[PDB]
């Protein structure tokens, strides 16, 4: 861009400009700039390119001590890689379970297919509805701040195939949040579901939440059965057929 | 939650009023012609009923407690009559007008009483999907398939004037005001996840974080087209409007960053309000042009080498077939058919052969008005072919009739049909260079 | 007398309906387009406002 | 581009500012000076002004303290005294009568320019009509160069076609006018 736009001009030289060492000493600023705070203002004058090599003539830092948490002075946030994990099955079967990233919208097409109608509810304003494409092709844009979701991974001659999905959203004054559950057919009983909630009880309890909330249908009982076995509060409303499911994390 | 003012099912009008100069008086009779499916309630002790409806002295006198609730009383009263409110228990309420302070004291009665405020200074609310016109403008406006959210009041005038007179239909329309309590960005999630919704429009003269604001947008970007438009850019315009100044370079870095586009002036906005609506997403960026002049041609090819666009290049067997159907046309050896007095036949039979090949993406259309071709009869004739081919579907349509005294008919009926059509030249190129980009 | 005929200080619509093929419609859009001083009260138990002002279910309830 | 400026020519870029200058060739009368002063019923329309002059290095006018003086009193909560853009928000034709008879008595600039968002308060086509009648019975008129501006499509078609009528310009937008006000300077 700063080259078409002739901002900065291509062949001032006898040489051209190459673009992958330029490239390069950006990326180590920026990584430089992010992990050390007491940066204030770095200057670089002048930048001495000559082909492949890049040198600095003329350096200056100006530096102040302190730093809150290094992070919250950010707009954009990095991808969380120290949440993966290998997990072994009940049957001794290996799996990822790691956070979602846009590449899986493909993917996540064709897993909605082989899944339980009743269990594609969910509460949104006062209402129920259910899951559709648009809104998993929205849950694969994520902040890793607000909103946070799980997905479970097979890896088969070289793709990735998913087996159950967990999504949990925060409110803006960080006391309340709801979450939502799937997995596919012909994997019930195996204990993917206990191990997906377990890792988001951990995650939401390490954030700094209050309690959890939830909903199902009464009709499934495999949900209100695990949800029993964790023994948090599950509350069935009649004449609508939707049962509440609330976990206090104290 | 913002249930409540989006979607509210009863409202308290307080400060109604039977004076013609009076905003109880606009906001009444604006409530009363949209198509409401509830209670309207007038709040005054100065009248015994508003327009035919009956009217209450006090908010205590109320038979129940209101969803929503429109104060168009003077400032000094605010803070009373807020508490009133808590008492009642309502939920949300607009706040007309301020005096610039006691934001401290209004903020603190909103979270005491757990209530949500739209922005002080506000023009107000209008959603057509469910008749509510909750608004102090003058011009009415149409359901449609396009929101917009806008921020200073004398901008959301300015804006709704120019959008009403532009005619354009509306999915949802809020002005925010000091933005004290409701922010850009807790809106955008629920215009994101709005079915009504097809594009997104703002105009945007300040922000309080901009961190919020980057998360946000890019969350909802992957859903459909954003576009900005920003004017804080000269000192006297960031006097003017009591804005800080040395951050402008930022902002285009932001914008790239969330994924959105950014305009410059409001006369590109007109053509992006054409564009967004009536235009259907590309498959590629391959343009074909046909005309019965040569300058107009021209005048775009100019615009189109000036912001590096693609043209089509024609198979051998759609040259050929397009050869005969009239001779002295060398413009089949060019991707910009030509003619000097066409009728509307060789029109129609451009269009059937053209649109039965895979050589383009979109194509434009030019006509200047002339004694062989009228401009309603060539309106009329290109709408019928276009309605009655098989591939119009894959193929978006620019039209361009570019007589002002003798073309508003022909006009009218492409708005009618649904077809995006532009005043000049280089203003179709402009629109076409603009979607490009953002795909 | 006929001067509460020919000068009502106040009206009760007894029918005022919300579909636009009855008479109770079309009375209830003609007295709110004229420029009457007082109160038009609707009264019916099959809705809960017509055209925007709240309703009564009764007679005996009318206040 | 060489030659046309030793014959002394002007160029132009597009039709788009061609309409433009077939309105600025007829109905404006030539100017004396670089000193422009804007009025306007809103705050944006002149800000997408300013940017538009501050981007061809345009001149803005200094109001002097006896017209300050004389202005003040007119209507209160008007900031707007200070500097060289009016400015208001609900204003009525009552405030632009008061205002252009105050102005065009002045010295101080050398053209002005009106703007008009529609409004109840104001409507288009009385507003227009009190203008031309106000600028048909000054004395000064004669010694001031006049550009309108009236931006609703819809609502102001009558006022325009009246505009015409009476021989004064006028445009569709903003910036708009800046253009063909620029044009006319360069070119002297």
């Amino acid at each position: 861009q700063g080259i078409k736009s002739k901002k900065i001009r291509a062949r001032s030289a006898l040489r051209p400009l190459d673009v992958a060492g330029l490239s390069q000493l950006l990326v180590q600023v920026s990584n430089l700039i992010v992990d050390c705070p007491e940066i204030q203002r770095l200057d670089i004058h002048p930048l001495l390119a000559s082909g492949s090599e890049f040198t600095a003539l003329d350096v200056t830092l100006d530096i102040s001590p302190f730093e809150g948490d290094n992070e919250s002075r950010l707009a954009v946030r990095p991808y969380p890689h120290q949440l993966e994990e290998w997990v072994e099955l009940k049957n001794g079967e290996r799996c990822l379970f790691r956070p979602i990233l846009p590449e899986d919208e493909p993917q996540l097409q064709q897993f909605i297919s082989r899944v339980t109608k009743e269990d594609l509810y969910y509460r949104y304003f006062s209402e129920i509805n259910e899951f559709t494409h648009e809104d998993l092709a929205n849950m694969t844009q994520i902040d890793y701040d607000r909103e946070m979701a799980f997905v479970a991974v097979r890896r088969i001659d070289q793709t990735e195939e998913i087996l159950g999905v967990t999504r949990a959203i925060s409110d803006p004054d960080n006391i309340d949040a709801e979450f939502a559950v799937l997995v596919r057919s012909d994997l019930k009983g195996l204990g993917l579901g206990r191990r997906l909630m377990e890792k988001l009880i951990t995650y939401t309890r390490d954030h700094g939440l209050q309690r959890l909330n939830g909903i199902t249908m009464p009709n499934n009982r495999g949900m209100v059965a695990l949800a029993r076995k964790l023994g948090f509060n599950v509350d069935i409303q009649l004449e609508e057929g939707i049962v509440g499911l609330t976990l206090n994390l104290a | 939650g913002l249930e409540a003012l989006l979607r509210p099912k009863s409202i308290a009008v307080i400060g109604a009023s039977m004076k013609p100069n009076r905003a109880g008086y606009l906001m009444m009779r604006n409530l009363l012609a949209g198509g409401f499916n509830g209670p309207v309630l007038p709040v005054t002790p100065a009248w015994k009923a508003v327009l035919g409806v009956l009217a209450w002295p006090d908010i205590a006198s109320l038979p129940f407690t209101p969803d929503l609730a429109v104060l168009c009383t003077n400032a000094s009263r605010n803070l009373a009559l807020l508490e009133e409110l808590g008492e009642k228990g309502c939920k949300t309420c607009i706040i007309l007008s301020a005096p610039a302070s006691q934001h401290e004291d209004l903020r603190a009665c909103a979270l005491r009483h757990n209530m949500r405020l739209l922005g002080p200074n506000s023009l107000g609310l209008l959603a057509p999907w469910q008749g509510l016109n909750a608004s102090f403008s003058p011009v009415p406006i149409k359901r449609g398939k396009l929101a917009f959210i806008s921020q200073s009041a004398a901008v959301s005038n300015t804006i709704l004037d120019w959008a009403q007179q532009r005619k354009m239909g509306f999915s949802y329309f809020i002005a925010l005001g000091d933005s004290l309590d409701i922010d850009v960005d807790e809106l955008l999630d629920y215009l994101a996840r709005d079915s009504k919704t097809s594009a997104i429009l703002l105009y945007l003269e300040q922000l309080s974080d901009a961190r919020r604001f980057v998360s946000a947008a890019r969350s909802a970007s992957r859903n459909k087209p954003i576009l900005v438009i920003k004017s804080g850019r000269s000192p006297a315009a960031q006097r003017l409007l009591n804005t800080t100044a040395g951050m402008d370079p930022a902002w285009d870095a932001a914008i790239q960053r969330a994924g959105l586009l950014r305009v410059q002036d409001t006369h590109e906005l007109f053509s992006a309000v054409e564009t967004l609506s009536h235009m259907r997403p590309l498959r590629g960026d391959r343009l074909m042009i046909i005309s019965n002049g040569a300058a107009p041609a021209a005048l775009a090819l100019d615009a189109l080498w000036s912001r590096n666009g693609k043209l089509a290049t024609l198979s051998e067997a759609t040259c050929q077939k397009l050869r005969d159907a009239l001779p002295e046309h060398v413009a089949i050896s060019n991707p910009l058919d030509l003619r000097d007095d066409a009728s509307s036949e060789h029109y129609i039979k451009t269009l059937d052969i053209l649109l039965h090949s895979q050589d383009f993406d979109a194509l434009m259309v030019i006509h200047s008005p002339s004694a062989a071709a009228p401009a309603t009869e060539s309106a009329q004739v290109l709408i019928e072919a276009v309605k009655h081919h098989p591939r119009s579907k894959y193929v978006s349509l620019l039209t361009n009739w570019c007589g002002e005294h003798s073309s508003q008919e022909a006009r009218r009926l492409f708005s009618e049909a649904g077809l995006p059509t532009y005043r000049t030249p280089e203003g179709t190129i402009t629109a076409f260079m603009h979607m490009v980009e953002y795909r």
